[PDB]
Formats: C-alpha cells, structure tokens, sequence
C-alpha cells in the first residue's frame, strides 16, 4: 500500500504541469480515438446536432516513468489534474458537457515507460450548416472537428490511434435519430491557419439522409387529393351555381388550411424548398379551378356552347397539367 | 447619420436620418467664461425627460415623433441664461447623460438673452 | 467522549490515500447497490428520454477505515465524503444529472466498525429511452438505466444488487400520467470496450400506454365526422347545393381535425398508427364526395342508375368502414 | 473588536464539524419554522408548485458556549460553514435554489449559552400529485415534507418552534397564484421508514381550489350557445334543404373548432375530466341535430305528416334533454 | 513604486477579521446605494416578472482599511473583494440573478485613504412583479425591486439612497416595445420579521401598455365581422340559403378568431377586458342569426310582421352595438 | 532543458503581485484586441438579441514577465492565466456569456521574451440588438458589440484594434438564415460615466432581411384571396346563395390567414408593415361583401342601377387594389 503511495509521490516530486512533454526538444504527439455511444438528435431549427462520445487520447511523458510491482497504474481521475494534459477543443462545438455523475467520468492510466492514456465521457452539441433547398429530400454531411487550442503545429500534432477509418467507432444501438438515417462517416486530418498560427485539426463527417414518408402521408397526399377534388368540380352541372361556387371556395379554404399547417413544420429559412414549390403550385391549381368556374358561369346564358366547350376542355387540361407537373417535380427531386 | 436643425420663448430641434441609433436628444448651453452645461434630455421613443438642477420648473422638454421634433420651452428667463445653445444626439450605449463628449452629432449655435 | 471520537476519526484519515482504491494491487472490491425510486417525471417522446429521481446507495468495504473501541456506527457529515475513496459509478445512458443541494448536498456517509462504508446520494437523472412509436398510441416501451464503473475494470471492482431482486424499491408506488409500469427487471453482466471489460448493472421498466384519452379525443371525432359524411346518401340527388355543402364541409372538418392533431400530438416525424387511421378516414370522406359528383354527372340521362348508386352506397360505405376498422384494430391490437 | 476575534478563534479551537452536537450522549433536537414570502405558481402540466421561504432552524451546541460583553453574536454567514448544521432536505423537492445574490442569503446567530439560530432563504419546487378528474372544479392539497437526510430519529429529531399551526406563516401579500385560491394549511409531524432507518419528517399541506370563471367564459358558454344554435335549426322550414344542411354542417364545424381549442388548455391525463364529458355531450347533441334533419328530410315527400311530427317533437325533446343534462352535470360537480 | 503599494495593501489585509462588520459591537454602519439601469430586457405576464440589468454600487466606511502615505484612491483587482467585508445585500423579490462573469467577474473595489469603500457589481436579476391583468390590454402595472439586509438588523446596518432622488439613473435607457415608463419612485423604510427589524430600499416603475397593436389586431377584426353579420338584415327573407350561410359563417369566423386569440395571447387564466369584448361580439352575431331564424319561422303567414322585424333589426342592432362600445370604452379608459 | 525553463517561470512568478496592473502608478497600459468570428447563430426579433461565437485575443506588455536566455515563445498551460494580471475587459451590451470549457478551459497564454503577453479566449455571447421593426419584413438592422474596461478608467488602461481595420476576421464567411451582412465597422472612442472616463471599442454589423420567403409565403396568399373576392362581381346579381357564400367564405379565409400568420411572424406587440398590408386586404374583401349587400338590396326595383353598380365594381375594385399596392410598395420600399 505505502509502496504505491511513495511511487506516486516520487512521480509528482518536481513535476511541472505548466510545461508540455518534450518542450524545446521535440513535438508532443497525441493519438486520438472516439467511441460514439449514441448519435443524438439533429435539429433543423438550430442547425446543430448532439453526439455522446468516449473521447480517448494517448501520449508519452518521460517525466512519468516508474518501476514497481505493477506495469500500469489505473489511477483516479483527480490525478489527471496534477499532470500535463492536452488542451483539446472542438472547433464547431456549441455547448458541450463533461459528465460528472456520480464522479468525474475520466480515467487516467500510466504505463511504466511513461505512456499516458486519458479518457473522458462527453456530450457535444456541434454546428451543422445545412442547405435546405431540397427539403424534405435533403442529405447533409455534419462535421466534427477538434484540435489543440493553444499549441501550434510545431508543438503538438494529432494522429488517429489506428487506421483513420477505424478510429471513430459508432455503437450498434447508438442512434437516437428519428428523422434521418446515418449513412456513414468519413475521417480525415488537416492543417488550419489563423491569426495565432498553424494548428492540426481532426475531422469526422457523418452523412445523414432524411426520411420522407412522414411528409408524404402528412402533406403531399392531402394536397394532391385536394387538387383532384377541386378539378372534380368540372363534372358538376353548370346550372348548379351555388353548388359549384361552394365547392370552389371551400376547396380554396381547405388548401389554405393545409398550406398553413405544412408551413409550420418547415425550417425557418429565407428561400424556397421543394415543399414550398409543391404547395404553391397546388394553391395555383385550386385558384385557377375557381377562376375557370367563374369564366364558364359568365357564358352560360349567352353562349352555352362556349361554356360547354370550356368545361369539357378543362376536364382534360387540368389533370394533364397536374400530372405533368408531378412527373417533373418527382423526377427532379428524387433522382437528385 | 443624423442631421439636426434648430428653429425658434421656445426652441425646436428636428432630426432626420438614422434617428433610431441615436434615441436620446440633449440640450446644452455654452458660456464664454465656463464650459458647456447640460440643460435637459428627452428620449425620442418613450418620452422620459431629465433636466438640470438649475433649469427645473422653468424649462420644459417635450417630443412629437410625427415630424421628429423635440421642443424646449423656456420660462422666467434670467440674466444668467446668456449662452449659445446647442442640440445634440446621443447613441444607445454612449454612457452618461450629463457629459457633452458622449454626444455625437451637434446642432448649430443659437444666442438667447 | 467527543475527544475520543475526534481522535479516532482523524486517526483514520491520517495517512489515507484517496488516489488508491481499497485493496489496490489486490483482489477487486465488491460494491453492493440499492435504489429507492422516489418518482418518475415526464416521459418524453419528442426528446426520447425519461426523468427519474432516486436514492442511490452504495455499500463496500475499506479495511483502512476499520476502527475499534467505539460501539457505534458513525454517521458523519457528508463533506467527509471528499476525503474517502468512493467508486466512480456512472450512468451510461443519462443525458443530464445532478445531486440535490438544498439545504446541503443530499449525500450520506455512514461508517461501521469493520470498515464497511455506506454511501447515499439523491439523484435526479434524465436517462435516454429509445422509443418505437410505430404503434403509437397503442405502443409499449422498455426504458432502462445502465449503472457502470468508468475507470475500473472487472479486475478492480465488481458490482452486485444488494438484496437480490429486492434491491430496487418504490416501483409499485410510482404513478404515471400516461403509462402504467407492467414490470421491472434487474440484470448483472459485463460489457467489453476497447479499454477492457467493466461490470454493468441494469434496471429496466416496461411501460404500457393508456388509450382512454386517445380513444376519446383522437378517434371518436374522426369516426363521427366520417359517419356524418354518409348522411348525404339519404338526401335526394336533386338537392345539389345541400349535398355539395355537406360533403365539402365534411372534408374541411377532417382537414381541420388532422392539422390540429399534428400540432397537438408530439412531433415525431414518421408514420404511426394514428396517422394511418386518420388517413383512412380522410380517404373515406373524399370518396363520399366523389360518389356524389359521379351521381350528379349521370342523374339527368339515367335517373334510375343514379338512384341505384345512392341506395347501394348507403350500404357499401358503412360496411367498408366497419371492415377497415376491423382490420386496423386487429392488426394494431 | 480583537476581543471578539479572540472569542471566535477560541470557539473554533479544536471544534470538529464532522460530529453532531452531543454525539454518543443524547439526541440533537432541532426546532424549525417557515415564513412563506410567496406561494408561487402551481403547474398542472408538471404536477408541481413553487414556494419561496425563510427556513429557520434552531438547536443547542455546548461546544459553542462562550462568555463576553455581548449576549448574542450575529455572525457572517461564512461562519456557518465551520460548524455542524443540520442536513435538512425536502423529500418531495424537485430542484430548489439556495439564494446567493449578492451574498449567500444565510444568517447565523450564537447565543451565549450555546444556542444556534440558522436561517436561509430558499426557492423550493415541490411535486404535487394532482387528481384532475373534476377539472376544473378540483381541489388539491399540495404537500411539503422535510427532514434529516443522514441522521435517523435516534440522533436528530425535528420539532416546530411553537404550536404547529403557528410555525408556518404565510405573508399577507405572498400569493403568486393565478387560477387557484389558497384556502389554508395544516401542519404535522411523523415518522418515515427507509432502507437506511427511521427518520423524522415534518409536513405542511397547502389546500388549493381552482377558479372556474375563465373556463366558463372561454369554454362552457360558447359550447352551450353552439348547442342552442344547432337546436334553433329545428324551426326553419323543411323546404329550405340547403339552409338547414349548411346550418347543421357548419355547427358541427364550430363545435369541432371549440373542442380542439379547449383540448389545448386541458392537462394530459388518461382519464376523462369533467370538461371532457361536457364537450362530448355537446358534440353528441350537435351531431344528433344533423341526424334529425336527415331523418325529417327523408320523409318530407312521401309522409309529410310524419316529418312535421318529428320536427315538432324535436323542438321540445332536444332543449329539454339538454337542460336535464346541464342540471345533472352542474349539481354533480358544484356541490362536491 | 509597486513594492511600497504592495506592502501597504498587505499590511491593510494583515490581521483583518472578515467575520466582523465594521464597527462591530458599536454604532451601525451606513451603506449608500446607487443603481444605473442598463435595461429592462423583458416583462412577462405569463410568469409575472421582469428582467433587469443594472450597475449596483455600494458605499461604506471601514476604519480598519484606512491607510496613509499613498495619496491615491486605490482601484484594486476584483479578486481582492473576496478578502474584505461587504454588506449582505439581497433582493427580496428576485427569482434568478447572477453577476456577469466574462471576461472576468464584473466586480469593482475602490478604496480611499479614510477607509471608504466603493463596491460595484453588474447584475442581471429576474424579479417578480404581481400584475392585476383584469383591464388587459388597457392595464397599468407597477413593478418593484426590494433591497434589504439579510443578516444585519437596524442595530447593525443602515441603508440610504446616495444622492437623494438622483441615486437611480439610466431610467431613459429603458426601451420596452409594448410598455412605456411613466414614473419611477424611490422609497426607504424598515421591515419587521420574527427575527427583527431590517432596513429596506425600494425602486418602483409604473408601466403603461401600448394599445395600438391590440386595436389593429384584436378589436377591428371582431368589429368588422359583427358589422358584416348585419348584412343579413338587408337581404330579402325568401333567400334562406344566403342569410343562413351568412349568419352561420359569421358565427364560425368569430369562434375561429376567439380560439386563435386564446393561443396567441399570453396565457392569463381569468377574465380580462378583451374577453368581455369578444364575448359581447359573439353574443351579437348569435342574436343576428336568432333574429333571422324567427323571421324565417313567421314569414310565411305574416309577411308584414317579418318585414317589420327586419326593418327594426336594421336600426336596433347598429344602435345597440354603438351603445355597447360606448359603455365598454368609457369604463375601461 | 526543462529545469531551466521551470526555474525561469518560477522566478517570473515569485514576488508577482496580481492585484497591481503593469506600470501601476505610471502611464497607462495599451491593450490591443483581435476577434475571429466563428458563427452568428440566431438573430432573434422576439428577444431582440443575437448569439455570437468568437476567438477574442488580447495583447499587452508587462515588464515583470520579461525573461532572457530562452529563444522561444512560452506557450503555457492556461491555468497560469490565474497567476497573472489580465485586463478586466467586458462586453457592455451582453445578456449571457460564457467561455467554452470542453475539454478544458478554452484559453491560451503565450509569453514573449520582452514581456509581451498574448491572451486568448473562445467566447459565446448573447448580445442585445434593439430592432426597429416598423418596416418588417422589409427592414434593415444594425447590431453592435461593445467592449469596455469595467474597473480601470483612461488614466490606467487604453484600448485599440490590433491591425486597424483588419482586426476582426471571418465576417464575410458568416451566412445568416434570414439576413445578409452588408457592412461591418470598427470604432474606438471614450465614454464618460459618473465614475470616470473609460476606453471603448465597438464592432457593428448592418443586416438586410431577405424578402423572397415572405413574398412567396406572406403576401401572395393574401393577394390571391383578394383577387378571388372580385369573382363575385361576375356572378349574376340574382344568385344570392352563390355570391353570399363566396363573399363570406373569402372573409373566413382571410381571417384564417391573418390569425395563422400572426403566430408565424414574431410576437412583438406593435404595428409593422405586413400588418398594414393584411389589414388592407381584409378591408378589401369586407368591402366586396358589402357591395353585394347594396346590389342585392337595390336590384329588385332598379335592375339597371344594380347592373351598373356591378359593372363599375368590376373596374373599381382592381384599380383601387392596384393603387393601394402602389402606395404601399412606394412607402416601404
Ligand atoms: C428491456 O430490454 C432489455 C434488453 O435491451 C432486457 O434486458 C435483458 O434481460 C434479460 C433477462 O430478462 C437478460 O438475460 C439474462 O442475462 C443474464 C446475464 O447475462 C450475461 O452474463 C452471463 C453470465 O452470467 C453470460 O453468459 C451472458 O452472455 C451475459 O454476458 C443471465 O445471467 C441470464 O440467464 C438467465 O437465463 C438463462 C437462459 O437464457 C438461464 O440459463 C439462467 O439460469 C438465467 O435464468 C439471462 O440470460 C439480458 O442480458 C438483458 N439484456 C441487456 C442488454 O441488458 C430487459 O429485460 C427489458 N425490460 C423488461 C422489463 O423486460
Ligand atoms: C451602427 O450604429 C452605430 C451608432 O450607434 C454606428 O457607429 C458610429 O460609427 C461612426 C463611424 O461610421 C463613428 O464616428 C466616428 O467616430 C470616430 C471616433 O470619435 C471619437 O473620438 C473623437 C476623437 O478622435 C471624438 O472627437 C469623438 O467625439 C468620439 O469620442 C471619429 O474619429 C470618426 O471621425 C472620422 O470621420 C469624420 C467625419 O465624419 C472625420 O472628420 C474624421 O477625420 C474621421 O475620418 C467618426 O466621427 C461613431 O462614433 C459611431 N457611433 C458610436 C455610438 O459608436 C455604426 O457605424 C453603425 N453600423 C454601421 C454598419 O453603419
Ligand atoms: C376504400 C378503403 C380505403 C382505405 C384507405 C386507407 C389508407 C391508409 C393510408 C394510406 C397512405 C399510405 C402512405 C404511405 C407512404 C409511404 C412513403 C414511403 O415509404 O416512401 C418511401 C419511398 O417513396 C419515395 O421514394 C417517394 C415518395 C413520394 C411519392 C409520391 C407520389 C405521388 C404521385 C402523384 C400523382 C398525381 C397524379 C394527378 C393526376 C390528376 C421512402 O421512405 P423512406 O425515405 O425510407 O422513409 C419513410 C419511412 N418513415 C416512415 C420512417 C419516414
Ligand atoms: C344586444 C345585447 C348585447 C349583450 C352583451 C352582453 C355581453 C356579456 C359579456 C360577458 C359575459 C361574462 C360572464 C362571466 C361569467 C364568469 C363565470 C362566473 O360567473 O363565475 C362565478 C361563479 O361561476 C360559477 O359558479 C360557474 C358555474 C355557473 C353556472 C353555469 C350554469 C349554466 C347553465 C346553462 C343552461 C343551458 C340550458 C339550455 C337549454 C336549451 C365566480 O367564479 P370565479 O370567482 O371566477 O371562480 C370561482 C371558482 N369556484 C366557484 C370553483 C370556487
Ligand atoms: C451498525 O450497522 C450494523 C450493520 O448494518 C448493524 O448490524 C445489523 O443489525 C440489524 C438489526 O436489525 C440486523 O438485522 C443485521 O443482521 C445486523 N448486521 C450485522 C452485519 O451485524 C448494527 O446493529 C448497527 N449498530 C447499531 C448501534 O445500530
Ligand atoms: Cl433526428
Ligand atoms: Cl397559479
């Protein structure tokens, strides 16, 4: 018992945690890996995503060699507060949490040759800039970039602890996504420059594909059926003026209700998505059906042949135009 | 940029331009043997008013936003009021209210005796 | 004697090494665990989590803290917990946790003469529960809490439920606004990560959702509107304005119900059972309006055929709606 | 001044704050009182309430006995961090705040004979399990329980500083309730049992009654007038088929709008509240009025006498049944 | 010379007892207060509170800190404030407060030769304001901030506003979009609790709500719909479909307006002026539909009576609505 | 040789007094500042604020920290920042700020041989931006960030931008969801309070709102409903049911659009431009229904006059709507 106490005390005897290992002699090489315990929710409104990780770092400090009955000291996390650790941070992190229940979720292990393994459990909220011009048929590539805050490329470098594709590992049951599919990930490293100098950065991209069935059953089908219902009016008798007027104006009101409801699920961007174009075209079709009835009713008592001709041509023109629009719209946004 | 003009006992200050970045108008008077002295201040929006200690109950400051006008009516004039008058605009985070340096745009002088 | 107790207590902590676990370099220390569930707050489908408040107790042995001559169990001030070794237990699936701190830190340290340590905390933790809401609101969920050691492998520490299956208490006293706890389960196992194998305890509940609220507020209005849609078949096809008004206003009422349910129900963006039922009702009312339009098209040249179609609709629509309901409620129950 | 410094240093010389007063000899006795400065908002959705209090505790510690020019030492709150204090906690608390601006809102006072007075200012959120079957004619008894966390009844007991009814005092202006009336409170003490022993618990129940005017002016009156409107249709001519059809269907639409609106303010519970039963009965009446018109219109051509009889008897039956239901409903839920 | 200043400050702090107030055991210490208001960020009727950002300055004298030989008012680093005695000032009606802490703690300590301490903080405080909303949106509120000594009675400490009515400044920096500050007041008094008598300062504001938005957004739609419901009286009574459609759709429009205004407006669960106005308009459109129902009932056998009722409605309804508006706008203004 | 660096660092910090600024009692210390903008998240109109993440770099010179014999720039562990004097910089118009602390305190201390200190922080700040929404959604805003010294007046500290107009970087890269950044500006000045004159730095942005979304979503539905309202003039005046249904249903649709567009738009209660446009459209559909009331009342005895009124309305309503649009789009654009 006292043997290990004196080993630790001798290790900390004269140690300066303000100085990085190899300072003035070499570059502190830090190896990193990530175990994603769960890929959390993605938010379109805030343009961000949450991810829960075991973040592991490993390096070498010659000041921390020892000889004893054991080869590895698997110490308390508080010991990590007494030695030099890397100042890694996430370049696009918004508000991250280092978990602290019931104790600090950190582990430090020292090997007899001076190798440090340092692991912590984190929850990271990260920015994901999204282009939403294809909503709700949009795919995204959310990044996660980390590196040293204060140490330039001539002081600290980062490597992946194994092959870059095998260093970020996602758990099998760890996917808290309701709206997206996590297709895969790409792992890379690079160099960034800024006003303070040159830094190493490590990057992981998570590719996400949105699932469309909810919007098909909630917006697209009701809008299509309301447009078909509006075009059904052309088959009613022309002498039934109140019936056709009520049909047209109540269909317009129904389309207004549907457009209002579908306009609240959209992300608040300042351009037109695919959903917006679909809704606008459906609105135009219903409006034009009512205008067509007005025109037909205007000629029923002076030129009945013209009114019959307009009705019988509209019965073909409107469905054909709607079908062509649907073919074009789905071919454009589904083959993309 | 806010352009301030004066009219007019009564004085009127009318401002044009970005009068939203400068929500506070203030009146100052300059004496030959002294420094510039604060007289009063009126908010363009809320209409709250502040006065100097020696001008209370004699001078009054009001505002009509319809034409972007702030009015200073002067009553019971005394010989110690012989000074050249100015109207100035103060930014939203420009600090204290009694200090002429905090005011950006100044109007033209006016003699009253 | 207060002097004697003070001397014993500060003799125990004289050369104590908080950096080393008990039996460091030797066999693992066994930690028993007890839980008292005070409450289970909001279960959330939007966020996919549940909040749980518990008294969480850990029991272990530390021979460095054995004392003699005092025939009492020493309940110490909770701050002394900052000077002892305590296990580094954590909850793998939790998202936000805190120990209560009014009026002091809700923490308890009790020592026993043979060095046994009892360590209590009061924790409110928001754990993560994956939901399968495909059958919502007729769904059943299984929500867990995963207790694990962070630093120490199975060579340094081993967990167990202290008391067997009676370790967790207060579950039967829990009442949830929308669910009912069918069962709870305790599990002990090991989990292997790239850094080694760690002991794991699991506390799971099986929640079953209550349907009366939904049967009253999200199904009956739609059923009544669909039934109201069939009233038009009993009106003569001459009354064009009446039947058109009825049908199109039924469509508008269906649309209103659906769009307000969309913003009332939790916003879970994939298809569920309630969505299929509402879509079926919408299709039925759309078909009733379509049927009137077809009858109105032909009733001048062929009156008998239009009357026959109305009479057959009076039977076909209720029967088909009953068949659709039968299939739906057999498949989802 | 230096005299008081000497006295204070002598008090803490050898003091052990890890041990309760009279450990191993007697039972520490703590006398408690509460001054409620504001009974904050009650939330039905979260089933909780807020309350702001001055929490006062008093006990005896002979180790802090002194003698000097002054009888009482009104010390700074930091002194309370150097002596033993009770570990009182609220059993049904959810997330409380010990106020901290601009300094910790605590006071410590030491009488010369060793009596400690310890007071603090707290914002307590407590859980209140509500039975909302009679909503909005429901009365509640929200509890507040506190006691020792670590010390059992053999070590620490709690008592009210005076007669129990007078030991919890609510301020005259201290009421932040919008939809409730604070009728009174009852004060009690008892024993609770947990796996770690037997503990003393001090309890206060606050009795609340919901105010009903908002729901009457927002839900009950519009629904009653919609039902009366639906029954007004019986007096229109049977010949005006479009008028009566529009009346019935638009009254159904109005009832649907009203019920959807009233659903939002209703708390989410599995069971049916009183408001739900009222809304369901109104909906059934409106639906029945439309069905009645359909029945009358069926016989308006072949059996006109029967159609007239149905209309004439409906004009009496529907208002009578609605009046009977209203009488029963209000008699049941008002004198509860 | 940095060394002389450092040794002077070290001497000042040496032998300094923080647990004792200035003039402990003697006369009370007098604290002067200034407030410079940066903003009133939010006023909330739902939560019944308001958020206020201020610079809070306290002034007192401690003879133990009197120093000589340095004729400069020492502006010290904020951390030194942790080593001195400060008043235990608190706000009685605050729910959530903090001292701004970026990039450093927004705290200031300045010393003067005679031992006078100036102590400044930058504080954001949410303070409870109990609002009587019975006249909403035509209501006038009064919101207060209460400043008190938590531990020291009137025997120990005394408060005053430093500068009289010029203690609180920056009132013109307040820009509330929907309110407008009418007047602010400073009050000084004592408050008695069961523990003793404590000094109290109170800063209060009077707020007047802006009515224009509610007139454009809430009253005009209802007025126009109610007027539109009178179009029915000018349509011939044979047109049952037209008049019935107009009446029932005006009822539906009023219902939609009220139900959506319930969601849009802040949730204040009791009856206000706006609720009374909307209920009155709903009653008016309901009565118009009832009038047509009666006219349609009697018009077949007594056309003269039905025509007379229509002609009298054309005058009675606008006149009664004018009277209702007159009474409402005279009572609530 | 780490021992030499360690002894040099210990020598620098031995006898160091953090409570006294560099050149205390002498000329002011000049602090240069740089900012690297990383994002601007949410420019809110309800709360009138915006969130900004930045790298905030401060530069100054302290001769107490000058070292010799080490031809390097000493990047030290950020905890050493707690052992030096740092400027008391604060953001004068912030509402809630923090310094990121994962995985460690996002902070950098770099020392140079002559005593030059570089001090870096990574800060997310919510900052107030008062907005004039009287032209919403055609409005342009100016949002600032104010940087000041909380405790030191201009007799002790001076501020300047390091690099001139190149001081702030990353502004061009910013892409706001609803705005576009037109110009950013850097200002250095002095500000006088009752406690003295302080240096001030000011970073401002000018934002122009994007309008195409509102054109497609907010204006066109109202325009289409208003155009649909004029269809009533082309229906025969004897068709009471059709024309009344059209008019009252267009009124209901316009009301639905207004009530559901108030919720979508920011909930800041005062008048705007979109409010005026929507009220104009509502008045137009109301007037169309009133015109039918007139025509229906007159046509029984004077058919020619009623036909004339309809024929004139067919021209007057579109013409007056075009005039209203012209005045609106010239007054606000
Ligand atoms: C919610 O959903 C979770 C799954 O996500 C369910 O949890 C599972 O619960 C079952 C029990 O119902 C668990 O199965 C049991 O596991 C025990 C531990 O297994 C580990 O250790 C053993 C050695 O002791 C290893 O061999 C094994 O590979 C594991 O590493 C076993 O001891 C249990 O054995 C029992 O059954 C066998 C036959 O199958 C008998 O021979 C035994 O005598 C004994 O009766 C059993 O296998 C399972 O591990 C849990 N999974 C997880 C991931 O935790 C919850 O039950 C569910 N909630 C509810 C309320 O049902
Ligand atoms: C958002 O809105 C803010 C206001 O709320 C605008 O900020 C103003 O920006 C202008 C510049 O565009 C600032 O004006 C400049 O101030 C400089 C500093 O003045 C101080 O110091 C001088 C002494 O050096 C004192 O005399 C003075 O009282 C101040 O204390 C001046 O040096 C500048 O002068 C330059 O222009 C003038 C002509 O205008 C020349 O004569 C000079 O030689 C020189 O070239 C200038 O006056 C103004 O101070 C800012 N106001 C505030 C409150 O900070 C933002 O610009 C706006 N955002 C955008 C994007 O437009
Ligand atoms: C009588 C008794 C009646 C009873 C009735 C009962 C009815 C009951 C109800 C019925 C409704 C059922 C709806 C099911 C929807 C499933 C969608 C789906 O799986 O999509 C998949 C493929 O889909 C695609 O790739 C394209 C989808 C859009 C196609 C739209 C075609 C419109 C044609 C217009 C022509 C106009 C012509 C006009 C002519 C005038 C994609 O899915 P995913 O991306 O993997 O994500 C989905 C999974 N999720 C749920 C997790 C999100
Ligand atoms: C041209 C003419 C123009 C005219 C313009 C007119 C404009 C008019 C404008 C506005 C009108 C405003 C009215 C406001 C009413 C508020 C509610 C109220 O009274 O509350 C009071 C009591 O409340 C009760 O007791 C509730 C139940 C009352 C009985 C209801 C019976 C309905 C019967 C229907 C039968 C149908 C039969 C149909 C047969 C076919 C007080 O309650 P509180 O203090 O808020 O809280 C108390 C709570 N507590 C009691 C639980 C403790
Ligand atoms: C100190 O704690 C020990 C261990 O909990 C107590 O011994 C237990 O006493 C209970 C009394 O009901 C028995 O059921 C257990 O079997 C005992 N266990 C052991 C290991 O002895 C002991 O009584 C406590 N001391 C005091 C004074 O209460
Ligand atoms: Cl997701
Ligand atoms: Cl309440």
């Amino acid at each position: 018992t006292t043997v290990f106490t004196r080993i630790l005390d001798r290790l900390l005897d004269g140690y300066d945690n303000r100085l990085r290992p190899g300072l003035g002699e070499r570059v502190t090489e830090v190896k990193t890996d990530i175990f994603v315990t769960s890929f959390g929710p993605v938010s379109d409104h805030d343009m961000e995503y949450t991810i829960d990780v075991f973040f592991r770092q490993s390096w070498k400090d010659e000041r921390l060699k020892f000889k004893g009955p054991m080869t590895v000291l698997r110490l308390n996390n508080l010991m990590a507060s007494k030695i030099w650790t890397p100042d890694t941070f996430f370049h696009n992190g918004k508000k991250s949490v280092a978990h602290n229940m019931t104790m600090p979720n950190k582990l430090l292990r020292i090997t007899e040759d001076g190798t440090l393994l340092y692991t912590m459990r984190l929850t990271v909220r990260a920015e994901c800039p999204m282009h939403l011009e294809d909503f709700p048929m949009d795919a995204h590539a959310c990044p996660l970039k980390f590196g040293s805050y204060a140490y330039t490329r001539a002081e600290v470098v980062y490597e992946w602890t194994r092959e870059p594709a095998r260093s970020v590992v996602v758990a099998e049951d760890g996917s808290r996504l309701n709206q997206y599919d996590l297709l895969g990930q790409t792992v890379d490293s690079g160099i960034v420059q800024s006003s303070t100098g040159e830094y190493v950065v490590m990057t992981t991209h998570f590719h996400l594909k949105r699932k469309i069935g909810y919007f098909v059953i909630q917006t697209y089908l009701p809008c299509i059926m309301t447009v078909i219902l509006s075009q059904v009016s052309f088959w009613l008798n022309r002498e039934s003026v109140p019936a056709r007027t009520v049909f047209g104006v109540t269909t317009v009101l129904t389309m207004t209700t549907l457009s209002i409801s579908a306009r609240n699920s959209l992300p608040k961007v300042a351009y037109a998505t695919a959903m917006d174009w679909f809704i606008a075209v459906c609105y135009a079709f219903v409006f034009s059906a009512l205008i067509e009835f007005a025109t037909v009713n205007y000629f029923t008592k002076s030129q009945p042949a013209r009114a019959a001709k307009i009705d019988r041509l509209s019965r073909i023109a409107f469905p054909l135009l709607f079908g062509i629009f649907n073919l074009v719209y789905w071919a454009t946004y589904l083959n993309r | 940029q806010v352009q301030l003009v004066e009219s007019g006992l009564r004085l009127s200050c009318a401002a044009s331009g970005h009068t939203f970045n400068y929500p506070i108008m203030g009146w100052f008077r300059q004496a030959p043997g002294k420094e510039r002295e604060f007289v009063g201040a009126i908010s363009w929006s809320g209409g709250s008013t502040s006065y100097a200690d020696s001008v209370k109950d004699r001078f009054t400051i009001s505002r009509d936003n319809a034409k972007n006008t702030v009015y200073l009516e002067m009553n019971n004039l005394k010989p110690e009021d012989t000074a050249v008058y100015y109207c100035a605009a103060k930014g939203r985070y420009s600090g204290g209210l009694y200090y002429p340096t905090n005011y950006d745009y100044w109007g033209q002088g006016t003699q009253v005796t | 004697n207060m002097s004697f107790v003070k001397e014993t207590v500060d003799k125990l902590l004289k050369g104590y090494d908080i950096r080393l676990r008990p039996d460091f370099g030797g066999p693992p220390v066994c930690v028993g665990m007890n839980i008292d569930i005070a409450s289970i707050d909001m279960v959330s489908e939007v966020n996919m989590d549940y909040t749980l408040t518990m008294y969480f107790q850990q029991y272990w042995r530390d021979k460095r803290l054995a004392y003699s001559g005092i025939p009492l169990n020493l309940t110490l001030d909770n701050r002394v917990a900052d000077q002892l070794w305590v296990p580094d237990t954590y909850f793998l699936n939790d998202k936000k946790s805190f120990v209560h701190g009014v009026t002091v830190k809700n923490r308890m340290i009790r020592l026993h003469p043979d060095g046994t340590v009892l360590y209590g905390l009061r924790i409110t933790t928001t754990a993560a529960c994956m939901m399968d809401l495909r059958r919502y609101p007729l769904d059943e969920q299984n929500c867990t809490l995963e207790i694990e050691s962070y630093g120490y492998t199975t060579d340094d520490i081993e967990f167990y439920w202290r008391g067997g299956d009676k370790a967790v208490t207060g579950v039967e006293r829990i009442e949830l606004p929308q669910f009912s706890i069918v069962e709870h389960r305790l599990v002990s196992r090991n989990v292997v990560f790239a850094t080694g194998a760690y002991p794991r305890l699991s506390l799971s509940f099986r929640l079953k959702r209550n349907i009366g609220y939904f049967i009253l507020q999200t199904y009956m209005p739609s059923i009544l509107i669909t039934i109201l849609s069939w009233v038009s078949f009993w009106i003569n096809y001459d009354a064009s304005a009446a039947r058109v008004a009825l049908g199109i206003t039924t469509v508008l009422t269906m649309t209103t119900i659906n769009t307000h349910l969309r913003e009332t129900l939790p916003k879970i963006p994939y298809v569920k059972a309630i969505d299929m039922y509402l879509m079926g009702c919408f299709v039925f009312v759309f078909l009733a309006l379509l049927e009137y339009a077809f009858v109105n098209y032909i009733f001048f040249s062929q009156p008998a055929r239009a009357a026959a179609i109305d009479r057959w609709s009076r039977i076909v629509f209720p029967f088909t709606f009953s068949l659709f309901n039968l299939v739906y409620w057999l498949y989802y129950v």
